[PDB]
């Protein structure tokens, strides 16, 4: 649904604590802003894709006290309040899968300098300009929308999509949704318990699986590595010459007086320059495939979650009763439940 | 009197559904609601 | 419904009428192509470390083997200039495209017919959508069926009149408190529970939550009438 | 007859089959004919 806003100061990338460089890159004009304002506009974009995916209701439902939902447990997906953060039990497991890198959550020195200075990539990128900046919606206001979607699911069908949440029963429900794939409704009430106890047990893979394999959360961490790839190579093209007498900027100051220093540097700002160019063109190329990815989960979100749909293969291999949204580090996750 | 405020955002209002395992609620009344929607 | 409609698209023509920022998705792509042209521009002011930004200013001043040497300072930086521009031109039109694709499925789906997909043309279920131009855009108006002064009623599964369980065709069994009802799922229209609103399946032991009422039968008062009629020809014909 | 709805005669249907269809409605009145027919034989008697 979205991945890490980054914002980089080029002045710093390019020219690292040198007036004299900045006074060079000045000679490039607009390049230096140019790149702050594609960063920008995919950062932006990041808060846009998690509210058009999370923010479908405007009202923030909650599930009653008593559990009577004719037998269906979903107590796995519902919140956990004994939590610090009001996540359900397989949303806390969808969670540990995925090993985000630099939420953007403070620095102070004491964790970046002296033995956290030397087993650190993540310092190294922030020492020259690279920073990568918080989600406008937490972690908790993430799981507070998906509570609010997956309450108003079991309590009001689709119609707190359509409206005002009107109750229903959940077995009620069920109904309605077996009529909606072309099976009489009677079908489930003769053996409710049966669809119940299966519904139950394929919940219980959920957590058997997720708790089991550990690829499971591929596309999301494949995002997390993609990103934090981009954020190395960026730093690892700091050490380049580009035909310069040193790739560090200050050594070149420290041998050599404004007239032949002028001919290094030209050297590293062109480099560096073009360093930056390819990265913000390949993260405007990757926000576009994350755009498109967001755009089809707010599309499950409202024809999965807020619905029953009739297109085939949509919300998994069956006839779609329901699903669940759960979130996940920089996704969701749908739990679809079909009739096979 | 007016002044810069910062603030955690709300999310939505909050609501309990009146759900119960016998009740249910069947709108008596409809508004047609004709919104705008624009895209380049 | 009528009333309704007309009072709906005033609303539309006096909220375009009264907010500036209604075709903010419009003018930001307006805005974009604009200030990518306006930074094009400003680029040619870039000295890319030549002696001067003016490509006349170099060869007012130098001869052919200096010149030459800040010329290519010039065309590198106005070269790699363009090259951005059109990479950032190229991946705003995937962006457009990505929008034409969905204007023309919303085209298909809303305006060419009624669409039971969630939410794609409003909040509501979907009636019918009315197209209209906009520069560089199209403005869709999706018209909505919002459901909305609701009551609340007691339900129930199934119906147990006869040893058999009774379930509605189309609709909802709903009670005002003391009397049983079927109505259609979207509307409170209540009907007498009949032999026409509804059919059996099994006996009354296996649904859960079941509930006790009378169903009427059509056919039952149809004959019974034909049951006095039969009856009173008997007591007629008694008197000869 | 409430399971089913009739189009045109049997000859236009490539693979139909014969059955016998029940109506809901004919021992409904076929009891209704047991009915007329003991009030009548009850007033044979007097
Ligand atoms: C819905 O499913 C829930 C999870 O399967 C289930 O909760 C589970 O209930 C059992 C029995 O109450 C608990 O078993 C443990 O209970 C205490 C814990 O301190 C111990 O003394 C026992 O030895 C045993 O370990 C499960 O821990 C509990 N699981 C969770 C995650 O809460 C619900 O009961 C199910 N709902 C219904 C209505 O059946
Ligand atoms: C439709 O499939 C259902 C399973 O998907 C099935 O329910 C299953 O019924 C069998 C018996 O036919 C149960 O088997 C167990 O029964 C008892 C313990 O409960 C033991 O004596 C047996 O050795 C065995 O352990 C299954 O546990 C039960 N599964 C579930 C999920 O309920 C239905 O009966 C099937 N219905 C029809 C009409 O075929
Ligand atoms: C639930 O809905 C019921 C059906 O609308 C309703 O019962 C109906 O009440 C009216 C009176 O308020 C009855 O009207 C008849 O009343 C007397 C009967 O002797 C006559 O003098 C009148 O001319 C008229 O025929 C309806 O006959 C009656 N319907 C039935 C099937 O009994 C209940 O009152 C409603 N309950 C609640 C709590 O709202
Ligand atoms: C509904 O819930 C009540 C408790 O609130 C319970 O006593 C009753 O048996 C339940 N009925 C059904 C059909 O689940
Ligand atoms: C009873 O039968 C006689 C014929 O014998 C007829 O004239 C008369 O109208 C009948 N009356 C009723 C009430 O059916
Ligand atoms: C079906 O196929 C068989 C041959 O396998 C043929 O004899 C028969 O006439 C066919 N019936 C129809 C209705 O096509
Ligand atoms: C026949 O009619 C007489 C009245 O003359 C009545 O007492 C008796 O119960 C009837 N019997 C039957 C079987 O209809």
């Amino acid at each position: 649904v979205s991945m890490t806003k980054t914002s980089v100061d080029c002045t710093m990338y390019i020219c690292g604590d040198s007036t004299e460089c900045s006074n060079l890159l000045l000679q490039y004009g607009s390049f230096c802003t140019q790149l702050n304002r594609a960063l920008t506009g995919i950062a932006v974009e990041q808060d846009k894709n998690t509210q058009e995916v999370f923010a479908q209701v405007k009202q923030i439902y909650k599930t009653p006290p008593i559990k009577d939902f004719g037998g269906f447990n979903f107590s796995q997906i519902l919140p956990d309040p004994s939590k610090p953060s009001k996540r359900s039990f397989i949303e806390d497991l969808l969670f540990n899968k995925v090993t985000l890198a630099d939420a953007g959550f403070i620095k102070q020195y004491g964790d970046c300098l002296g033995d956290i200075a030397a087993r650190d990539l993540i310092c190294a990128q922030k020492f020259n300009g690279l920073t990568v900046l918080p989600p406008l919606l937490t972690d908790e206001m993430i799981a507070q929308y998906t509570s609010a979607l997956l309450a108003g699911t079991i309590t009001s069908g689709w119609t707190f999509g359509a409206g005002a949440a009107l109750q229903i029963p959940f077995a009620m429900q069920m109904a309605y949704r077996f009529n909606g794939i072309g099976v009489t409704q009677n079908v489930l009430y003769e053996n409710q318990k049966l669809i119940a106890n299966q519904f139950n047990s394929a919940i219980g893979k959920i957590q058997d699986s997720l708790s089991s394999t550990a690829s499971a959360l591929g596309k999301l961490q494949d995002v997390v590595n993609q990103n934090a790839q981009a954020l190395n190579t960026l730093v690892k093209q700091l050490s380049s010459n580009f035909g310069a007498i040193s790739s560090v900027l200050n050594d070149i100051l420290s041998r050599l007086d404004k007239v032949e220093a002028e001919v290094q540097i030209d050297r590293l700002i062109t480099g560096r320059l073009q360093s930056l160019q390819t990265y913000v063109t390949q993260q405007l190329i990757r926000a576009a495939e994350i755009r498109a990815s967001a755009n089809l989960a707010a599309t499950k979100m409202s024809e999965c979650v807020l619905g029953q749909s009739k297109r085939v293969d949509f919300c998994g291999k069956g006839y779609h009763l329901m699903s669940f949204p759960q979130s996940a580090p920089h996704g969701v996750v749908f739990l679809h439940v079909t009739y096979v | 009197s007016q002044s810069i405020i910062a603030y955690t955002m709300s999310l939505g209002a909050e609501n309990s559904v009146a759900y119960s395992n016998n009740s249910i609620a069947i709108p008596t009344n409809f508004t047609i609601s004709v919104t705008t929607e624009i895209l380049p | 419904i009528a009333n309704q409609f007309n009072s709906a698209i005033g609303k539309i023509q006096d909220s375009l009428s009264s907010t500036a920022s209604a075709l903010g998705k419009l003018q930001d792509v307006v805005n974009q192509n604009a200030q990518a042209l306006n930074t094009l521009v400003k680029q040619l002011s870039s000295n890319f470390g030549a002696i001067s930004s003016v490509l006349n200013d170099i060869l007012s001043r130098l001869d052919k083997v200096e010149a030459e040497v800040q010329i290519d300072r010039l065309i590198t930086g106005r070269l790699q200039s363009l090259q951005t521009y059109v990479t950032q031109q190229l991946i705003r039109a995937a962006e457009i495209r990505a929008s034409a694709n969905l204007a023309a499925t919303k085209m298909s789906e809303c305006v060419l017919g009624q669409s039971k997909r969630v939410d794609f043309c409003g909040k509501g279920y979907h009636l019918m959508s009315f197209p209209q131009s906009a520069p560089h855009g199209v403005v869709f108006l999706h018209v909505t069926y919002v459901p909305a002064q609701e009551k609340n009623f007691t339900t129930a599964p199934a119906i147990c009149h006869d040893g058999k369980a009774h379930f509605p065709r189309e609709g909802v069994f709903v009670s005002n408190g003391t009397h049983w009802f079927v109505t259609q799922r979207n509307f409170y229209e209540p009907q007498i529970i009949t032999t026409d609103n509804t059919f059996v399946s099994g006996n009354c032991d296996v649904v859960i939550g079941i509930v006790n009422n009378t169903v009427y039968d059509p056919l039952q008062p149809e004959l019974d009438s034909f049951k006095e009629e039969l009856d009173k020809y008997f007591k007629n014909h008694t008197s000869p």
